[PDB]
RNA sequence: AGGUUCGUGGUAGGAGAGCGUUCUAAGGGCGGUGAAGUCAGACCGGAAGGACUGGUGGAGCGCUUAGAAGUGAGAAUGCCG
RNA sequence: GAAAGUUAUAAAUGAAGCGGUCUGGAAAGGCCCGCCAAAGACGGUAACAGCCCGGUAGUUGAAAUGGCUUUCCCUCCAGAGUGGAUCCUGAGUACGACGGAACACGUGAAAUUCCGUCGGAAUCCGGGAGGACCAUCUCCCAAGGCUAAAUACUCCCUAGUGACCGAUAGUGAACCAGUACCGUGAGGGAAAGGUGAAAAGCACCCCGGAAGGGGAGUGAAACAGUUCCUGAAACCGUGUGCCUACAAGUAGUUAGAGCCCGUUAAUGGGUGAUAGCGUGCCUUUUGUAGAAUGAACCGGCGAGUUACGAUUUGUUGCAAGGUUAAGCGGAAAAAGCGGAGCCGUAGCGAAAGCGAGUCUGAAUAGGGCGCAUAAGUAACAGGUCGUAGACCCGAAACCAGGUGAUC
C-alpha cells in the first residue's frame, strides 16, 4: 500500500520554496501575565525547523 | 529454482580432516575436533617460524663461547676485538668454523687478541 | 543495396531510408530492451507453503519446562522435518517495460546493425504457389543462406509461411510483428521490398 | 546473444548479510548486541522519542482551508516572444502550441521577462506590470 | 604503463573486489574407445578454491558471455536418521 | 411441436533408409551416402530415431443421445391529436421527540439512511433535495414491484503451459494413507520409490536339520541373486612398515638422529628416541583455560525475503519539458492506438488576494520566506525506511465453537 501522511503535522507544518520545513512558536495560548512583551513580540513569528528534528520527521510529512 | 546442498559440504570437510593426519585419535577422523586441531597447527608454526631464528642464535653463541675459553678469552671479550677489527663474520659461520676448522677460527682468535 | 530475385538472380537496386537503416546503433540501450523483452516472457508459477499453510500443526508438541528437551511450539516450525518453508519463492510477475522512444531507438539500431554486417538481403518477391517445403529449401539452397533466418514479408506472398514451417533455423514473420528479440536470435535477415516499405513507413 | 554487456555502472550485485564472518555482515549481521533494534521485527515509530513528548506534539496547529479557492496557470513574457507579431494571443492557441496543458481556473500573465513585439493578449487575469509591459511593445489587453 | 613518498594489529561497524552452488538464453564442446557421483595421490592459485592421473560406476555433463535465486552451517538443552 | 445446420461423446486414412561400414551385449551413436516434409509434436523400442512402432500435419467419419443457432409453426397484441369544469396520482406513511446504529464522518454547527417507542402532515393554489436553518432560484416526484451484460469464485471435465519440486523435497499421503498407531471421545497422525533390455530368478554336485556357503550355469555385469542402481561418514574388524613397560602428557609445533620407502620429481614420502615452546571451540562479558553457557559422534534439513509506497546514489532516453493508466489490438507476443491523469516550469500569505515578489506593519522602514543565482522527468540497479508475521525459534495467558461424570 501506499504510505499514509501523518495528519498531525500535516495541520501544523508547511513547506518552503527550498524544501524544508517552516512551523509556528509553542508558548503562546494562556499565561501573559508571566512573559515580558519582548519576549511575546518574539514569539508570534514564525521558525524553522532544526536538522536534527528533519532527519527524524522527514518521511512522515513526505507529501 | 532450488538448490539442495550436496557435494560441496563433503569436499570442504574432507580437505581438513585430511590435513590432520597423523593426529591421535578422533582428532585424524572427526571433522569438528580436526579443524581446531588444523588451526592450532598453524598459529603454532606461525609463532615458531619466530622463534626458530633466535634458537638457532643461542645455539651458535654458546658453541662459540666453549671454542674461545680455550684460547683464553670469553665469548664477550672475542666479540669486542672482532669489532674492533673489522671483521665481520656472523655468529653462525664462527660456530660452524669452530666445530669444522678450529685452525681458522684461532687465527681469528688471534686476530682479535691482538686487536684488543 | 543490390535487390535480387527469388531464384538469386540480381535484379536492380534499391534505396533503403538512412533514418532507419543508417544511424549509429546504441548498443547499450538494445542490450536493455534485450533483458527487458526476456524477462517480460517467464510466466512465474511457483509457490511454497509456510509455516501456516502446512497441514497439521497448532497443539504444542509438549510443555515450556521440565522434561529435559528444547523448547517447541508447533511441529509443522522451519526447523522441523516436514514443516514449513521460511520465505521460498512466491506467484509474482517478472515483465517491465521502458519507455516509448528507447524502444524505438532500440529496433533501429539493431536493424541498422544487421545492415553494417551485410547480413541483409534485400527479395523482390516471395511466392509459392502450393506449399511445398522441398521448393523453399531449394530457394533457400539458391541465395547463400545455410544459417538462421529470418524472413519479413507482405501481403500477397502465398504460401510461405506453410512451406518454411518444418524447416528448423527458418522464422517467417508478417511484417508488422518485428522486434528486437526475434532479430537478435536470428542471423540473417531476409526481407521483402514491400515489407520494408512498409518497415521503412512504420519507424 | 552470448556476448551480452550491460552499460557499466548500471548493475550492481546485492548483498546477503549472516554468511560467514569473512564478509563482515555474520554472526549479527550488521545489528549490534542485544537492543530492542536487534529484534525481529523491532524498533520505533516513525517520529518517537522514548517518552519525550514529540516535536509536532509541543507547537500549534494554523489555519484553515477555503473550499472556493482559486488557482491559475500561469505565463509570464518570456515564451510569449515565441510568437508573430500582429497576431491574437488567445487561451486557445496556448492550449494548442504547448505552452499550457492545465488551465486551472484561468490564464494570468505574470511580467517576468522581456517582450519586443506588438500582440493583442486576451487572458483572464493580468499583473499590472504585465499590463504595462505589454502597452508599451504596442500590443493590447483584453480581460475574457 | 613506469616512478617517488608515506603506509599495511584490530572487536562493534562502514566501503570495495571476488570464489563456489542450482536453473535459463545464445555460442562453442565432451561423452559406452566410458558422463555425473564416489575413493586415493608427493599438483596449481594470494584466499574462497581449481586441475591432472588411476580404481569403482554405468548415462549424461562441462566451458564462455549474460540473466535469475529455496545461495555456502560447527554450535539454536535445534528436527529426523 | 417440426425441419436444416453445427458441435460434443467411439473412430478411419495418412510421406520418406531392413543404406554401407566401426565400436559394442545391443546402434537410435561415429564416418560415408540417400530421401520425405502442410508431417523435424510427444512417447516407446537392448545406447541419443523426421524415414522401426504408436503416432504427427492434412483430409475424412456417427446408428444413438445431448447442447447451440436459424426457419417454420404456435401464442399474444390498439396509438396518435386537441382541450382544461370535475376527478386520481401509494397514511398511522413522510416527518418530529427520546434511545441506538449505518454513513470515511467518535454528537459534533451534523445534513443523508435504518431500527425500537411515543406523537403525527399536505395532497398540484401539492410535496422533496441542494451537509444546521430561512428567503430566492435550480433540479426532481417518496412512502408498490420486475429486469440481461460488463463483476466474484473452482469440487469438477477437456486441451495445454512453467529460468515450479524431485523421495528429509513436492500434497499428510509417488508405495492398498486419513491407513498403521495413540485417545472414552471430539481429535491427533506416521514410516515406506529403483534387479535386469529380457526372469534368461542359479538344472546338477558338495558341507549342513535348516539357514548359509563353495563350485557349476545364465547374463554385458552375480562384488546386478527377489531392502536387488550408486554406495560417503560415524561405527566394528583382520593383516602388517615404524615407535612404545623410569614415565607427569589441551596431545601439537619447531629442532632432530635411527629405521623403512620411492612421487603429479622436488631444497621427496611414513614413523619418530631425545630437546625447546605451548591452559580446546563457541556464546556472553570490565575481565573466561575457566570450577559461567552449549555441543556424545557422523550425515541430511535449518534464519534479512516478496509486494506495494518513500528517499538517496549509479546508468540510460528525451529535455522546459518528461511520461501514459485502465482499455483496444494481438500469439499468456511485438508494434500501433489511448493525454484522462501525474511531476516540473513561481512564490508569498491563515485567508480574501497579490505576483519576481509577498507577508507583517501607519511605514517609500526594518525583518521572515522566495527571485536574481532556471533542470526536470520516465525506466532499471544498489543502500536504507514505512505497511504487511517482515531475520529465525520460544511463553505464561486471552477469546470463540465443540467433546467428556466408563476415573
Ligand atoms: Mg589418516
Ligand atoms: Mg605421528
Ligand atoms: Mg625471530
Ligand atoms: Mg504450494
Ligand atoms: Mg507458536
Ligand atoms: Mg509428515
Ligand atoms: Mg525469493
Ligand atoms: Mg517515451
Ligand atoms: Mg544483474
Ligand atoms: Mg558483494
Ligand atoms: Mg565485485
Ligand atoms: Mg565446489
Ligand atoms: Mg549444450
Ligand atoms: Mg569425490
Ligand atoms: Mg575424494
Ligand atoms: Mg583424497
Ligand atoms: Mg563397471
Ligand atoms: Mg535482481
Ligand atoms: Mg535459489
Ligand atoms: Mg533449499
Ligand atoms: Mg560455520
Ligand atoms: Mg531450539
Ligand atoms: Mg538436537
Ligand atoms: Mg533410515
Ligand atoms: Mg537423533
Ligand atoms: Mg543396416
Ligand atoms: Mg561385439
Ligand atoms: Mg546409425
Ligand atoms: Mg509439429
Ligand atoms: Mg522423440
Ligand atoms: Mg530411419
Ligand atoms: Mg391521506
Ligand atoms: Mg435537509
Ligand atoms: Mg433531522
Ligand atoms: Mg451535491
Ligand atoms: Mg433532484
Ligand atoms: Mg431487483
Ligand atoms: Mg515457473
Ligand atoms: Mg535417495
Ligand atoms: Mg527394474
Ligand atoms: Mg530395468
Ligand atoms: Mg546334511
Ligand atoms: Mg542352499
Ligand atoms: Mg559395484
Ligand atoms: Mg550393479
Ligand atoms: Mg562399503
Ligand atoms: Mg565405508
Ligand atoms: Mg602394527
Ligand atoms: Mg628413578
Ligand atoms: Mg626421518
Ligand atoms: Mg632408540
Ligand atoms: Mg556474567
Ligand atoms: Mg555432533
Ligand atoms: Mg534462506
Ligand atoms: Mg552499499
Ligand atoms: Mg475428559
Amino acid at each position: 500500500p501506499k504510505m499514509k501522511t501523518h495528519r498531525g503535522s500535516a495541520k501544523r507544518f508547511k513547506r518552503t520554496g527550498s524544501g524544508k520545513l517552516k512551523r509556528r512558536h509553542g508558548f503562546t495560548s494562556h499565561m501573559f501575565a508571566n512573559k515580558s512583551q519582548k519576549q511575546k513580540r518574539k514569539l508570534r513569528k514564525s521558525a524553522m525547523v532544526s536538522a536534527g528534528d528533519f532527519k527524524r520527521i522527514r518521511q512522515m510529512v513526505a507529501k | 529454482p532450488r538448490v539442495k546442498g550436496g557435494t560441496v559440504t563433503r569436499k570442504r570437510r574432507k580437505k581438513i580432516v585430511k590435513l590432520a593426519k597423523g593426529y591421535y585419535g578422533s582428532k585424524h577422523l572427526l571433522f569438528k575436533v580436526a579443524n581446531q586441531a588444523v588451526m592450532k597447527s598453524y598459529q603454532y608454526a606461525y609463532r615458531d617460524r619466530r622463534q626458530k631464528k633466535r634458537d638457532f642464535r643461542r645455539l651458535w653463541i654458546a658453541r662459540i663461547n666453549a671454542a674461545a675459553r680455550m684460547q683464553d678469552l670469553s665469548y664477550s671479550k672475542l666479540m669486542h676485538g672482532l669489532k674492533l677489527a673489522g671483521i665481520d663474520i656472523n655468529r653462525k659461520m664462527l660456530a660452524d668454523l669452530a666445530v669444522n676448522d678450529i685452525a681458522s677460527f684461532n687465527t681469528l682468535a688471534d686476530s682479535a687478541k691482538k686487536a684488543l | 543495396l543490390s535487390l535480387l530475385k527469388q531464384d538469386g538472380t540480381n535484379a536492380g537496386e534499391i534505396t533503403l531510408n538512412d533514418t532507419v537503416f543508417g544511424i549509429e546503433p546504441n548498443e547499450k540501450v538494445v542490450v536493455d530492451v534485450i533483458l527487458s523483452q526476456r524477462a517480460s516472457l517467464r510466466q512465474g508459477t511457483h509457490k511454497v507453503k509456510n509455516r501456516s499453510e502446512v497441514r497439521g500443526g497448532g497443539r504444542k508438541p509438549w510443555r515450556q519446562k521440565g522434561t529435559g528437551r528444547a523448547r517447541q511450539g508447533s511441529i509443522r516450525s522451519p526447523q522441523w522435518r516436514g514443516g514449513g518453508v521460511v520465505f521460498g519463492p512466491t506467484p509474482r510477475s517478472y515483465a517491465y517495460k521502458l519507455p516509448k522512444k528507447v524502444r524505438r531507438l532500440a529496433i533501429k539500431s539493431i536493424l541498422s546493425s544487421k545492415v553494417n554486417e551485410e547480413k541483409l538481403v534485400v527479395l523482390e518477391g516471395l511466392t509459392f504457389d502450393a506449399p511445398k517445403t522441398k521448393e523453399f529449401a531449394a530457394f533457400l539452397k539458391n541465395i547463400s543462406v545455410d544459417t538462421k533466418a529470418l524472413i519479413v514479408v507482405a501481403g500477397e506472398s502465398e504460401n510461405v509461411e506453410l512451406s518454411a514451417r518444418n524447416l528448423q533455423g527458418i522464422t517467417v514473420i508478417p511484417a508488422e510483428s518485428i522486434s528486437v528479440l526475434e532479430v537478435a536470435k536470428h542471423d540473417k535477415l531476409i526481407i521483402t521490398k514491400a515489407a520494408v516499405e512498409k518497415v521503412e513507413e512504420v519507424l | 546473444l552470448h556476448e551480452l554487456k550491460p552499460s557499466e555502472g548500471s548493475r550492481k550485485e546485492r548483498n546477503r548479510v549472516g554468511r560467514g564472518t569473512g564478509s563482515g555482515n555474520g554472526k549479527t549481521s550488521g545489528r549490534g548486541h542485544k537492543g530492542q533494534k536487534a529484534r525481529s521485527g523491532g524498533g520505533v515509530r516513525l517520529g518517537f522519542e522514548g517518552g519525550q513528548l514529540p516535536l509536532f506534539r509541543r507547537i500549534p496547529k494554523r489555519g484553515f482551508t477555503n473550499i472556493n479557492r482559486k488557482e491559475f496557470a500561469i505565463v509570464n513574457l518570456d515564451v510569449l516572444n515565441r510568437f508573430e507579431d500582429g497576431t491574437e494571443v488567445t487561451p486557445e492557441l496556448l492550449i494548442e502550441t504547448g505552452i499550457i496543458r492545465n488551465e486551472k481556473s484561468g490564464i494570468k500573465i505574470l511580467s517576468d521577462g522581456n517582450i519586443e513585439k506588438k500582440l493583442t493578449v486576451k487572458a483572464n487575469k493580468f499583473s499590472a506590470a504585465a499590463k504595462e509591459a505589454i502597452e508599451a511593445a504596442g500590443g493590447k489587453t483584453e480581460v475574457i
